């Protein structure tokens, strides 16, 4: 429950899913 | 670099914990308690899905 | 086994995590057995709430954006987004 964490998590997930 | 590692991080963060050693699902709760749904029964996929989502929000 | 766990979570929640259709920065959350509704999100700064099916009103979209950027709660975002998409179908 932190916006910086959700931001980096969703950045990480979109990167892995796009690859 | 599996997308399954991050997907499981997401699924666990919902408060849904798989406990297949006991053929059950642990649902973290409204009241701040633990709901446990068995999987070794005749429960339909539809009912189990409804049961889980109803216990994740207010 | 991670892939088997994923398959089980997908079946229990009827929630599937997919690549964005339009862009590389989007994550598409698909809800339902038939994949009847979905919502895309991005954290690249161009926008937060992307496209969805059904499309949502501005107030619903502003609530969802707030749950992600103000409360920073990914779980609560999925619960609210799911409710909104199912209610608007």
């Amino acid at each position: 429950k932190d916006p910086n964490e959700v931001r980096s998590f969703l950045q990480d997930l979109s990167q892995v899913l796009a690859r | 670099a599996n997308e399954n590692i991050l997907k499981l991080k997401l699924y666990r963060s919902l408060g849904v914990i798989l406990d297949l050693e006991n053929d059950q699902v642990l649902i973290n709760r409204n009241d701040g308690n633990i709901d446990i749904l068995p999987l070794d029964n005749n429960l339909s996929d539809f009912y189990k899905t409804k049961y889980i989502w109803e216990r994740l929000g207010k | 086994n991670d892939a088997a766990e994923v398959a089980l979570y997908e079946r229990l929640l009827q929630l599937r995590v997919l690549p964005g259709a339009s862009d590389v920065h989007d994550v598409r959350f698909v809800f339902g057995d038939d994949s009847r509704c979905w919502i895309e999100v991005a954290m690249h700064g161009d926008h937060v709430i992307g496209n969805s099916h059904p499309a949502l009103d501005p107030k619903s979209r502003a609530t969802l954006e707030h749950v992600l950027t103000v409360q920073g709660d990914l779980a609560a975002f999925l619960v609210v987004a799911r409710d909104m998409l199912l209610a608007s179908l």
